[PDB]
DNA sequence: GCATCACATGAACTCCGTGTTCAATTCATTCTGATCTG
DNA sequence: ATTGGAGTTCATGTGATGC
DNA sequence: CAGATCAGAATGAATATACTAAA
């Protein structure tokens, strides 16, 4: 309620909606900060947040982003590799990221290489941006000081074979 | 009472060490009735009872279940033969080792019996196999207590050794059961097909009635795995992407690109962004520049392969007629037997004489007349297959007395022997790296410094650049002109035997180290060839075999059932059925599939008359 | 009706030819109940009676010789009762063969027998004993004419044979029981040697184990004679040489160096002091020039001694394996009897018959249709023993149905005999005198005139050098520098095998199959390890035994027993002496020195024990 | 008279002092040339060999030998060849001689080839250098027509060992 | 203690172009580690 | 000094036993 | 302050009683 749902909402920055607030479990007078969160790093945030990325992204106008925010990996492809084959050192690995908020999906080319994230990873893996990040057109760059991993499932099959 | 028991294992070393690790005193040796491997005993007291600790490791592993039965024969047998009619039994094998005085050490008599030999399935095969035989020769099996005693041990491990001396018990049984039955059938399924491949393969062609095909469990898919890229090949899918193209600026007199680093990626907007990021230049850096020595090596003795392989490229003519000059040159005779299988250079051969008969044709010259001075090196060492000396020539000639492909392929053997020996090619191989914007874009170069062999086959040189001007590292060095380009090609690079090897794994069909092996029997067998840059192009027998495995019984080849047959013989562990039902309905099934297999040869009739 | 008449050869190869020329081609061959020798039959006259001639041939020894089995089991009695309280036996030598009963079964009936082993000794032994095999087996003696005839032919040729069926002969006992003697002396002397020290030394040094210590009549010469030259090298003293040089050039771009006609002094002052008066010059004049020339000696035919020192030489193949080779070759039908002395070719050979053959393998077919224009050269008078035809090719085979040791032992083979009928190398020598001061120095040259065998045999070359300008008396050519070198006395290096053959020959340590098995029988028993260059180089262990025969009573060792003992037994084998008692000598004097050898081993003990 | 007797044994090359001739002599009697010449001979030079050279002789400043002189040799050894194989004939034989008058052993060193005297050769005989001695770098080289043995027997130290 | 007999066994005589796996010791090569100086 | 190999059956040495 | 210069681990060819001598 309040004060208390507004600090635990702005701490995390994970802006659940009240459908899905009600629709989850959120038990009155059992926890208020931290057991909401400890059970929401396995929901679906897709279905349970709201869109709080602007309305044109994609389109360009937008030109710089601020403050933590965490988000969902749908679509994860390496940008430089071919569509038989994923894996190979024949090329920098780039990674290109569908990168999805709940309404308004986006996507993210990773610069540095970074061994947090593989090109198996299961899809729904909640990443955190924190920190300034730029989108060049259509295409947000990433770096090893705004992504954090943390892990999590979108209550999906396996989407593969 | 001071009784005696003896230890069995199957390694020297290992039996040394537990020797040391037993008594600390390096027991006594006694010279090996076996023939091999020494034994050892000491007066230890096992459950503290004095008893003559004798010791021993066998040599190896008798094996072989084979036939026993000379219902074996040949073509002229039952054909029901190779699917179940074959009374299977185990043979004393590879005698040229002996087993004969194994068994007659184990014999005599002992008080207890302790096993000691591989922690494997192998292993345990091993000892059942060593147990039902010292069973029958040992003393007596008074009272209730059990005289076979198994440690647990699991490598070369002191304290592991130590507490397993302990850990002592029975041996597990069925795991030998298990794997001596994958032995049988494996015995089964190749009698099988190789007796009908030399039953309806030959086909009395003639010239492929010499040809056999060893089929096996794994063979098959081995080579599907070996043809299933030049299969993708076929497919020829090519694809499409993009290249950044930028310049730094030299003294106004010379040209310095670049390589992008980042290199290669498949996009359409990413690197129309980077180009947007990249669009603005207006100073470049320079962060590092390297600056090695490495050394190409020089030439080995020619084979008739690698010759054949070079005049097939390089002038660049069939095989068969490149046989029909080797025999013509070995006539008039300017060149040793055409045939060769070997890179040795016996130290009979007169090097300095065979260099010296070569003092005309001034191709080779002043050149090869300094390369007489002073010191010659030797060459590389290679092989010995005891075929005959490699090719050399003999009382060279000159333009007018061969003439055409001939004198052409004289010319490539005088300058590969030339070759043999020289002074490697040494070089610089510089790059120098410039940084700009979110990149370090990387330019390379070589530079030769020693010609050596270089100056005697042009065709195997290092190309010729200019150097690129090195500088500290932070200059300014500026841009010129930035570019985006599009470059693309086929699906690439049949790949090697390090990927045959990596793949293999990757689907789980093959032994501890038993990969080389394989591959060596399924090139022998002539489906595969060794190709320059140890390429592994499948030939036309594996080509039409694969073929027609998959137009009609896929089945047999189904590179996940030898994993799947593997695992339901593994699930065989613990309470289960018994072996007669599994390996009966997995080789009737294959028997009725292989009957209309055989019933509908067409397929591969017709690659015959297509291909041969 | 008519009669029967069995012969046998020694050699199976040779029994064919015999059949081939007595029965001019009514042959009646086929193979006998042995697997090894057929029996060929056919029909003539003998001593004026129309008759059947039946002919087999021995495959080698009929019987050896050995002690009773009792004896042979090592522990029943001490050697020194091997002495004179040792009956020993005769026994069927290989007995896969089954020759005794091979003969036994084939014979019976047969009335007359003529024997064509060879004349030579070691030959009397198998007469004999297929005699007395075949005694029991005939018809019996009814007719009072003898039956046991001899035949005596000198040289394996048609019209010697043709005299040899000509006239026969009878054989010779008191001879036969010359190599009888020294069979059986050998046999007993290594059986109460080599077991006395193979129990003695391993008795209670450990390190002994797992190997034999042999000792007899050419084992431990063989060993001695590598022994003395470890000894020699070994105990050696260096020093250091003094030569003067001198470098001169005639017009341009030629440099010549001198030689000093006082080649070397052993002292340094005085050789400073010859620099002091040599320096202090500028010019140089010829006092003394060269015209002459000489020839080089063409190779003799190949023995087989020579054989195996150039085997082993020049293709570094080992005694045993190059024999293994002939006798495989000579077996497959390529080239005539490998283990023979005889030098000098037939008279009635057809010399150019087989030049005649062998004329299109391209590795010759210039030369050897050369040679045959002008004529072949008569062959060098060499030398005759009565034994058989020496080592030559006998058909041509080109290198495709050869292999390795095939294109290898086989192409010396031929190589030497065409060099052995051409002509010879005409060589010229030119010495050039020149005076440094009070000095004298000269330069010598040689050059090509007409090569002769140097055209088919390239290692056997004169090496080629530039020739030196012409001189005429008067000039005074420029005078370059001077140099005065030091140098080292070259200590001798290790044996080779060559050395050590020329060794055993000389010598006359073994026979001429003997040296080959001895080479082995040394090299497999650890006492000597082959190194690079195929030196032999004496073990710790062999060093440390030969020695204490040295200091202990060289009677046993010296390289001379063998001739001496030769030289004893033939006064037996012309009947001067008692064959009985003569034994009993050679034995008693040898039962002294084993006595005294048990008695004198203790100061070898103490020589062992320094190695271990 | 005795002077003449000394000059003709000067003549000759003879140098000896005056004990020594009282001392060769079997007596102090009426003596002869060939007497007094024998009976020297039969006597070791140690004693008898008066100063007669002029020393300096091993260094260089000496150059060359004048007149009759008499000198011996003591030890021969043939420099040309090896020790262990004292006996090879590899090179033209070129003897070094330890020359000893009684006073200093010098060397000569055989120019010319010779055979009248061999390695084998009797210890402590008597050698004449009449008219010209070539002393290079103050030793001595040998010549066919003024370095003569004489031949003499001297009490034999060596006994070839 | 001794003659006997049947059984194991060695040898003489005769009749008639398979997967899997190692596999028991120690070369000369061939791809991994320490040290001043532009 | 330099030769085809496998299965069968028969003679023989010997160990076990009975007299 | 690591090329040019010298040193260790993996790769990979290695055989073992019978007595002497000699066809
Ligand atoms: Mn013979």
């Amino acid at each position: 309620m309040a004060q208390v749902a507004g600090a635990a909402l702005s701490q995390a920055g994970w802006y659940l909606s009240d459908e899905g607030i009600e629709a989850c479990t959120s038990s009155p007078d059992k926890v208020n900060v931290n057991d909401i969160i400890l059970i929401a790093l396995n929901t679906d945030l897709r279905t349970i947040g709201k869109k709080f990325l602007p309305s044109d992204i994609n389109s360009g106008k937008v030109e710089k982003l601020e403050g933590p925010c965490v988000l969902q990996i749908q679509k994860i492809r390496n940008v430089a590799a071919p569509k038989d084959n994923e894996e190979s050192q024949a090329a920098p690995r780039m990674l290109r990221l569908q990168m999805t908020d709940g309404h308004i999906s986006c996507t993210a080319v990773e610069f540095s290489y970074m061994s947090k994230i593989s090109l198996n990873t299961p899809p729904g893996t909640k990443v955190k941006l924190s920190g300034i990040v730029d989108i060049k057109n259509g295409f947000l760059l990433l770096n090893d000081s705004n992504t954090t991993v943390l892990g999590g499932e979108v209550e999906h099959l396996i989407e593969k074979w | 009472v001071m009784k005696t028991v003896l230890m069995v294992a199957e390694k020297p070393s290992l039996a040394q060490s537990i020797a040391k690790i037993l008594s600390r005193g390096s027991l006594s040796s006694h010279k090996g009735l076996n023939g091999a491997c020494s034994v050892h005993e000491y007066t230890g007291t096992f459950a503290g009872q004095p008893v003559r600790f004798k010791m021993t490791s066998v040599c190896g592993h008798v094996m072989t279940l084979d036939f026993l039965g000379k219902y074996n024969k040949w073509d002229k047998v039952d054909p029901a033969e190779l699917f179940s009619q074959a009374p299977t039994e185990k043979k004393e094998a590879n005698p040229k080792l002996n087993m004969v005085k194994f068994l007659q050490v184990e014999g005599r008599g002992c008080d207890y019996i302790v096993l000691w030999l591989d922690c494997d399935k192998e292993g345990e095969n091993i000892c059942f196999e060593v147990l039902d035989a010292v069973l029958p020769v040992m003393n007596k099996a008074h009272g209730g207590e059990k005289t076979v005693f198994r440690a647990r041990f699991s490598s070369i491990t002191d304290t592991d050794i130590c507490n397993a001396m302990a850990c002592l018990g029975e041996p597990d049984h069925n795991e030998a059961l298990s794997v001596d039955a994958r032995q049988e059938l494996d015995l089964r399924i190749g009698c099988a097909f190789t007796r009908f491949q030399t039953k309806y393969f030959q086909g009395k062609y003639g010239d492929l009635d010499s040809s056999l095909i060893s089929f096996g469990p794994c063979q098959t898919p081995t080579l599907g795995f070996c043809v299933e890229r030049h299969d993708k090949i076929q497919s020829f899918k090519p694809e499409t992407y993009w290249v950044l193209q930028a310049k730094v600026n030299t003294d106004k007199d010379r040209s310095l690109l670049l390589d992008w680093d980042r290199v290669r990626v498949f996009d359409r907007e990413i690197a129309q962004m980077f180009l947007n990021m990249t669009k603005l230049e207006k100073e470049a850096q320079v962060e590092a520049t390297s600056r090695k020595e490495k050394a190409k090596q020089r030439p080995l003795a020619l084979n008739t392969v690698e010759m054949l392989r070079v005049a097939s490229s390089s002038l660049g003519m069939g095989p068969q007629h490149a046989m029909q000059t080797a025999e013509r040159l070995y006539t008039q005779g300017y060149i040793s037997y055409p045939r060769t299988e070997t890179t040795h250079y016996p130290e009979n051969f007169d090097l300095k004489g065979s260099l010296r008969q070569q003092a005309n044709h001034p191709y080779w010259a002043d050149t090869v007349k300094r390369l007489l001075a002073e010191g010659i090196n030797r060459p590389r060492k290679g092989h010995d297959a005891g075929d005959h000396p490699p090719i050399t020539p003999m009382k060279s000639a000159t333009e007018a007395e061969l003439g055409g492909d001939a004198w052409r392929l004289y010319e490539y053997i005088t300058r590969h022997f030339i070759a043999t020996v020289s002074h490697d090619c040494k070089y610089l191989q510089s790059t120098i790296s410039f940084r700009i914007g979110p990149e370090l874009f990387t330019c390379s170069g070589k530079t030769v410094l020693s010609p050596g062999f270089t100056e005697v086959m042009p065709w195997q040189s290092v190309p010729l650049e200019e150097s690129l001007p090195t500088c500290q590292r932070g200059d300014a060095f500026p841009v010129g002109e930035v570019k985006m380009l599009e470059k693309q090609t086929n699906p690439p690079d049949y790949l090697t035997e390090a990927e045959l090897i990596t793949l293999m794994e990757k689907h789980g069909i093959g032994t501890d180290a038993s990969i080389p092996v394989h591959i060596n029997n399924i090139c022998q067998r002539n489906y595969v060839t060794v190709e320059s840059g140890r390429r592994l192009k499948p030939t036309n027998l594996g080509i039409v075999l694969v073929h027609g495995y998959y137009k009609i019984d896929a089945e047999l080849v189904l590179p996940t059932i030898r994993s799947a047959v593997e695992k339901q013989l593994n699930l065989i562990a613990q309470g289960k059925a018994d072996y007669r039902q599994v390996l009966g309905h997995t080789l009737d099934v294959f028997k009725r599939k292989f009957h209309y297999f055989v019933d509908s040869i067409a397929g591969m009739d017709e690659l015959m008359e297509v291909s041969f």
